[PDB]
């Protein structure tokens, strides 16, 4: 047992420092959340008796809680009194209720609730829900807490966990018969021989990609005769190569035995099976794309990735499946009866069952798969509601902890075992000196940064701000004119060839062009035509000039462009591996998504099976003008819609809405029935395993080895860093390399004599550390519904601890003579004991009622005690080292973060204009919309982690009633309140991909700065 | 008539169990259950 004990201690030791840092940072941010947010989740829009009553209207007051549910959901609308909070509708007041959202489980009102909320924010599990609730109640300007806890903790700590796993493996690797005439007549090998087969596969897959829901019978006949012709072609090729080759030699090879299986399936289904959910076998012909792997090195790499998963690393891919199945077994046996009995509590209002249960063994496997995909909070809420809370808590976290690590561990293992093995000339010189001057660079950067910021103010409310419109209109005109003149100056100074062979001055040639055609169209006629509107929407990419005029921006873009061929190759291989699933899903679910609903109050009710079964039933039961035959917005109805559905399934956003429609689908024109095709969940589990794990592993590996190649080619850290930033990096390394220290001259004089010794004592420092520990637990035990007796005690203890800290700081200032100020961490202690003093004094002054004293300002000021626990970084050497690595990465992190902020700004200015009038449906709220720049930035920060992009795109996908309203009296601009489908698709897909790229850039930067 | 997993049919009759004839080309297949 000593061997397994050593294995366990090593396994924890590799993750010991990162785990301690995770728990410490999570506890600190839990304290921050508790202190700033507490009770604001109990802020429901409780109604008042607005109309007067002759007699008392509070006779009972037992059930006066007239809540108002949020439009499109069965959840009460949250609110806040702050100016930046969410405001109640007319006739309602915001009140402190006694219930938190999400079955009274999502709250910041206590230590444990805050810890769970911060853990969920770390794991990113529907964090945009906690984020939208908190910004609904506390206020928009509190988005800063979420940015801090997303960029740090979540992003950085996932980086640290991933790098710890990678370091542990790499360590592990370091430790490591007249017919013979007809037979030879064959001669299959020929010019264009295998390339006539490759072309046939390409054309056949292109045929299959043209199947859709609304296809003419002639089109379907033409698409079936083509499939018949290609079956004939493949059968021909097979028999003609059987006769040409020897009876054993042909079937000796797996690449010919693969075609044998494919063609025998194509024969034994196209005539021995119907398409009664068996169109998947009709889609077995798509599997012939494996042939192109010989001419496609990246496709061969992906095939080798899958094989290594099933081959040498089968030892770890059999562990994944077996732990999933064991979790499923235990979960079903423990909670299926509770799920069945109490399904009434966790079901939708119109369903007898919840969508996600653990009743069967299939559904328990499915919830375990969802957990490993990274969605556990909602199912944990339902599972805690129905079954025992302690048993539910243990299972869901254990599956999330063990299940996610082994997926990452096998991801890393697969990432190394499959990837590492005259007057004119006078004027020309004048222009040269003018444009090369030091007052022509800082001026242009300032102007670029004032053309950026000027775009943020052109919002929906710009109509309500009349003078701001003219101000912005003439700050844009003058800026574009000055940019045009600056470009003309550069043209006069340098050569046209020197201009046109640069990778940046072209970018700004294009921005100048779009701005100059926009203004020219505005001056001239046709300014109100759709092409000119399209040209004027492109003004959001003007901030790309700061991408050229800043050296860090130049460096980061050049670094990412150095990997453009690898990126494009992986894009091509991923795209076509996803084409197989797109066509397969289209064949499975093409046209089977539509359904009838009841449109009552912006709340859609699925008509029950008894009254409606058909597109024709739903219409013969259209007594009230509220029965609507509508399609699910993300459908497998075309190849394009199929791929937007595949992207949503891979990104795990919009995932459930597709998994439900596909599974419930019975047939075409026939009403969906609950779990009629319950085994389409297996289909989705197979496109997520393959088009998720394996394509992502291929992309990672390819990007890593491109960046490693560039790093070893340059032999320098300046992949993303600058020259001055490299010097600053050297300065920071020197700070870290400062191992020797000068011993302090002990004060010989009696004053400070024994004081210095008692201060520099190990007993003294351990006492201060444990005192910090008690103080941490003291501010940790602080609940919302607390007695005034409890608040007084907490304030008294806070004052005592502040006094003790001030005494220690003054004692060190006295005994240690300016060598206290010599040390940086001692300086941090001094500043965090002068901030605690200032916060206490300010709280006392405000409590004297000098003016209005909002409790939120008291909470903000009370955050100043965060230093008293941030002082504990010294006590943990591992935490100190990881924080030092973070500080080391801050140059490159700042560069790539500024690139990400620039892309956020560009997409924000895009959204502010393309989508202000879209109706609030699922993720768009009065707050989280694209009518003002702050709201746009809230949405874009949210979807930079790809969270809620389905919710923010579904209102865009609306094209008519009952979901939206063409011809709405107000908001006449965007055809009422219906979104542009193609524009929204391009926006959200390109944004999530482009930021997936830039986040991978930050991830690899942090990891390679941790290696050094 | 009643051709099990042969892809026959092509006539005015159907096939017995889990078997129905098809559209376009006339073949009766194991549509009801597995072949
Ligand atoms: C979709 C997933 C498809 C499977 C990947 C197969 C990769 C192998 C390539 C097939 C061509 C072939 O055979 O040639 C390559 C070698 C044998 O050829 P060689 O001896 O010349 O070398 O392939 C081999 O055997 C190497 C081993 C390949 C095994 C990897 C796949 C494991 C099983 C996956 C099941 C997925 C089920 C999907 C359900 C959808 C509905
Ligand atoms: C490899 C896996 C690829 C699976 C193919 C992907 C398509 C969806 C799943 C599937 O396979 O097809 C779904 C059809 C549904 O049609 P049905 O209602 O007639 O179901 C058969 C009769 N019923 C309901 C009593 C089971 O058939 C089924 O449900 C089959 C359900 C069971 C399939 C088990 C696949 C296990 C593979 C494990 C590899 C790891
Ligand atoms: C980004 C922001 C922070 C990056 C994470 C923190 C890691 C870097 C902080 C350490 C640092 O600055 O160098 C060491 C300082 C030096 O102190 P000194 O400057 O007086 O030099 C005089 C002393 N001599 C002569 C030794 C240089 O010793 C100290 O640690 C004193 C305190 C330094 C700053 C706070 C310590 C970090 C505490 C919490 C994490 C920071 C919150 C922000 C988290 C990331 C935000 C994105
Ligand atoms: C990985 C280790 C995991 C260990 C899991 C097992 C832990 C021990 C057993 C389970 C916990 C302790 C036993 C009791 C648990 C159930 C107690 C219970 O009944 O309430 C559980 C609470 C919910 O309370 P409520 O809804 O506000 O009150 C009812 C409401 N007023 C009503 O009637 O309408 O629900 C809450 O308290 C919400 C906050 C839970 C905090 C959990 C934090 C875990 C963070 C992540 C840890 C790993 C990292
Ligand atoms: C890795 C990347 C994976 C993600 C790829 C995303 C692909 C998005 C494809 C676009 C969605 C396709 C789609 O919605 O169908 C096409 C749509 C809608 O036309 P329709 O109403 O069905 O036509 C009815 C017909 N006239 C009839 O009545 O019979 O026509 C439209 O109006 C909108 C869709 C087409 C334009 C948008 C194309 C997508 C570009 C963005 C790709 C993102 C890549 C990253
Ligand atoms: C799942 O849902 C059922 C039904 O919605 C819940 O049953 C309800 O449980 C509560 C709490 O025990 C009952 O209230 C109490 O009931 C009795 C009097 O009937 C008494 O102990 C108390 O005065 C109190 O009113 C409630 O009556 C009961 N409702 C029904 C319709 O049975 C159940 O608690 C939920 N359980 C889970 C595990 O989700
Ligand atoms: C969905 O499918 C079709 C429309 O696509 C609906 O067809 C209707 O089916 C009902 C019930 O089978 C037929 O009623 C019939 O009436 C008499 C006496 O009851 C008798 O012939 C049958 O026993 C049957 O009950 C009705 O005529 C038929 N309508 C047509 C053919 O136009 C069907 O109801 C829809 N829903 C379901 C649940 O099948
Ligand atoms: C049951 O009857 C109601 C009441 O007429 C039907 O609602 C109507 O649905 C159609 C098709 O969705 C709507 O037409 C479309 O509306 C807009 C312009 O309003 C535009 O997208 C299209 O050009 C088209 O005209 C119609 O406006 C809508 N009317 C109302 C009052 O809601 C409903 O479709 C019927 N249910 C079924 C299952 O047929
Ligand atoms: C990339 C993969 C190759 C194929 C890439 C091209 O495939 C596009 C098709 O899905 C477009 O379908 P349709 O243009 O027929 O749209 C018809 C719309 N209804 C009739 C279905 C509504
Ligand atoms: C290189 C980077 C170029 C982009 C540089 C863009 O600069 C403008 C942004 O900072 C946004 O402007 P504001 O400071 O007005 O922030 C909005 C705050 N409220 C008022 C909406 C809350
Ligand atoms: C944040 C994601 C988007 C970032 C990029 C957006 C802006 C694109 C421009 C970025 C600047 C860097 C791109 C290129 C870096 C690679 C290095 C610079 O690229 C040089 C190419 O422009 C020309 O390539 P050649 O030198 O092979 O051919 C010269 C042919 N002429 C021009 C002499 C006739
Ligand atoms: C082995 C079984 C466990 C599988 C992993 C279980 C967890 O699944 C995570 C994957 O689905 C992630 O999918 P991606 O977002 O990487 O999809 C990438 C697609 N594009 C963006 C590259 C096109
Ligand atoms: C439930 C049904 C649909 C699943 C049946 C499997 C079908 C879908 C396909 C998917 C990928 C295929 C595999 C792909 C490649 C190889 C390697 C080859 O050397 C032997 C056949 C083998 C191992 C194939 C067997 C059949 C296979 C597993
Ligand atoms: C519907 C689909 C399958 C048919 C059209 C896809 C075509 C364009 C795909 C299929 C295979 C692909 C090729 C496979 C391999 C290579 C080798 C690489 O070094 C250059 C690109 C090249 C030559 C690819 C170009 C694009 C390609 C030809
Ligand atoms: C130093 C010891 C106490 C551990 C430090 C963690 C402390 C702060 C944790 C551990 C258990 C937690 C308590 C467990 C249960 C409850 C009941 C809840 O309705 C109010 C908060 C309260 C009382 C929690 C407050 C925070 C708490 C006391
Ligand atoms: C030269 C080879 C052996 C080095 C391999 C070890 C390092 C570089 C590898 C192993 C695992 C890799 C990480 C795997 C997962 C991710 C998350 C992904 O979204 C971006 C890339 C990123 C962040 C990779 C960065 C580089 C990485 C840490």
């Amino acid at each position: 047992l000593k061997v397994i004990v050593g294995a366990l201690i090593h396994s924890v030791k590799k993750l010991a420092d990162v785990t301690i840092l995770t728990i410490f940072c999570l506890s600190v941010f839990a304290l921050v959340g508790l202190q700033l947010f507490k009770g604001n989740l109990k802020n429901k829009c409780v109604k008042n008796d607005m109309a007067v009553n002759e007699t008392t209207n509070y006779s009972s007051h037992r059930k006066p809680d007239i809540y108002i549910n949020k439009r499109g959901t069965s959840d009460p609308l949250l609110c806040g009194n702050g100016s930046d909070s969410g405001h109640c509708p007319d006739g309602y007041i915001c009140l402190k209720t006694s219930d938190n959202p999400d079955f009274n489980y999502t709250s910041f009102d206590s230590f444990a609730w805050a810890f769970l909320s911060l853990f969920r924010l770390m794991t990113q599990d529907s964090w945009e829900r906690l984020y939208q609730q908190t910004l609904r109640t506390s206020g928009k300007i509190y988005m800063i807490f979420f940015v801090l806890v997303i960029f740090l903790g979540s992003f950085y700590l996932v980086n640290l966990i991933l790098a710890v796993v990678t370091m542990a493996y790499e360590e592990q690797n370091q430790a490591t018969w007249v017919k013979l005439k007809t037979i030879l007549f064959g001669l299959v090998t020929d010019p264009f021989a295998e390339l006539t087969i490759t072309l046939c596969i390409v054309v056949n897959t292109i045929f299959m990609a043209m199947e859709h829901h609304g296809m003419s019978p002639t089109f379907e006949a033409m698409l079936q005769i083509g499939n018949i012709v290609f079956t004939i072609f493949f059968t021909a090729e097979m028999v003609f190569k059987i006769i040409a080759f020897d009876p054993y030699y042909y079937f000796q090879k797996k690449w010919n035995i693969f075609d044998c299986i494919i063609v025998t399936v194509s024969l034994l289904e196209l005539g021995v099976a119907k398409k009664g959910s068996l169109s998947v076998l009709r889609s077995f012909r798509l599997l012939r794309v494996f042939k192109l792997a010989k001419s496609w090195p990246t496709l061969n790499t992906l095939i080798k990735i899958i094989g290594n998963s099933v081959g040498a690393l089968g030892n770890l891919t059999i562990i994944l499946a077996i732990i999933v199945f064991v979790f499923a077994l235990v979960g079903k046996q423990l909670l299926g009866e509770n799920y069945r009995n109490n399904r009434k509590n966790i079901s939708a209002p119109h369903e007898d069952w919840p969508r996600w249960h653990m009743h069967d063994f299939f559904h328990s496997f499915l919830i375990v798969f969802r957990i490993l995909c990274g969605e556990w909070i909602e199912n944990m809420w339902a599972c805690m509601e129905v079954g025992q809370k302690s048993i539910c808590l243990i299972l869901f976290l254990t599956v999330m902890v063990l299940g996610n690590l082994v997926v990452l561990n096998l991801f890393i293992a697969l990432l190394l075992n499959s990837f590492s093995a005259d007057v004119g000339w006078q004027v020309r010189k004048t222009c040269y000196r003018i444009v090369e001057h030091s007052w022509f660079e800082s001026f242009i950067i300032f102007m670029i940064l004032l053309s950026s910021g000027s775009l943020a103010f052109e919002d929906y409310y710009l109509d309500q701000k009349p003078t701001v419109k003219a101000l912005l209109e003439y700050t844009d005109r003058v800026f574009t004119f000055i940019f045009v003149f600056e470009m003309l100056l550069k043209w006069v100074a340098y050569g046209f060839k020197k201009y046109f062979t640069n990778a940046w001055c072209w970018l700004d040639f294009l921005i100048v062009n779009i701005s100059l055609i926009s203004l020219t169209a505005k001056i001239l006629e046709y300014s109100e035509v759709a092409p000119i509107k399209a040209l004027r929407t492109l003004r959001a990419l003007r901030p790309l000039r700061a991408l050229s005029r800043f050296e860090g921006m130049r460096v980061v873009v050049d670094a990412l462009v150095g990997a453009i061929p690898s990126i494009m190759n992986v894009l091509l291989v991923c795209l076509i591996f996803w084409l197989i699933f797109s066509i397969m899903g289209v064949n499975l679910f093409a046209g089977k998504f539509w359904r009838c609903i009841n449109y009552t109050d912006g709340e859609f009710s699925l008509v029950p099976l008894s009254i409606v079964n058909n597109k024709s039933d739903c219409k013969i039961q259209n007594s009230t003008g509220s029965f609507f035959w509508v399609n699910v917005k993300v459908n497998f109805d075309n190849v394009a819609m199929g791929y937007l559905a595949l992207l949503q399934v891979a990104t795990f956003k919009g995932w459930m809405d597709i998994m439900y429609a596909a599974v419930d689908s019975r047939e075409v024109n026939m009403q969906p029935k609950w779990e009629d095709n319950v085994y389409m969940y297996l289909y989705f589990v197979i496109f997520i395993i393959f088009g998720g794990f394996f394509t992502l592993n291929l992309f990672v590996g390819v990007i890593i080895d491109n960046f490693n190649q560039q790093k070893k080619k340059l032999g320098g850290q300046d992949i993303f860093m600058t020259e001055e930033q490299k010097k600053y990096y050297n300065a920071m390394k020197k700070l870290g390399s400062k191992k020797p220290q000068k011993p302090i001259p002990r004060p010989l004089n009696k004053f400070q004599g024994f004081v210095f010794d008692i201060v520099t004592r190990q007993a003294f420092d351990i006492t201060i550390m444990v005192l910090i520990c008690l103080n941490m637990i003291t501010m940790m035990v602080e609940t919302d519904d607390q007695s005034e007796e409890k608040t007084k005690i907490l304030g008294k203890i806070n004052q005592f601890f502040v006094a003790v800290f001030t005494g220690e700081c003054v004692m060190k200032m006295f005994a240690l003579r300016q060598y206290y100020f010599t040390n940086g961490w001692n300086v941090f202690d001094f500043i965090v004991v002068v901030l605690s003093i200032a916060s206490l004094i300010f709280s006392a002054i405000l409590k004297s009622l000098q003016s209005y004293f909002s409790p939120t300002l008291f909470r903000v000021i009370r955050l100043a005690r965060i230093g008293r626990i941030l002082r504990l970084i010294r006590a943990a050497k591992g935490i100190r080292t990881l924080l030092f690595a973070l500080m080391m990465s801050l140059p490159a992190l700042f560069n790539i973060g500024l690139l990400l902020f620039l892309v956020m700004f560009i997409y924000s200015i895009f959204g502010m204009s393309s989508f202000p009038h879209v109706r609030w449906e699922a993720g768009i709220d009065d707050m989280f919309n694209f009518q003002t720049f702050a709201n746009s930035m809230l949405c874009l920060f949210q979807i930079t982690t790809s969270a809620g992009w389905d919710g923010l795109l579904s209102p865009i996908l609306n094209t008519g009633p009952p979901y939206c309203d063409p011809n709405l009296p107000n908001s006449n601009g965007t055809r009422g309140d219906c979104g542009s489908p193609a524009v929204g698709i391009i926006f959200f897909t390109t944004y999530i991909i482009i930021s997936f790229l830039i986040v991978v850039n930050m991830y690899i930067a942090v990891i390679l700065e941790n290696f050094n | 008539e009643c051709r099990y997993w042969l892809g026959g049919c092509s006539a005015g009759q159907t096939c017995c169990k889990h078997l129905v004839c098809s559209r376009r080309h006339g073949w009766c297949v194991w549509d009801g259950t597995f072949s």
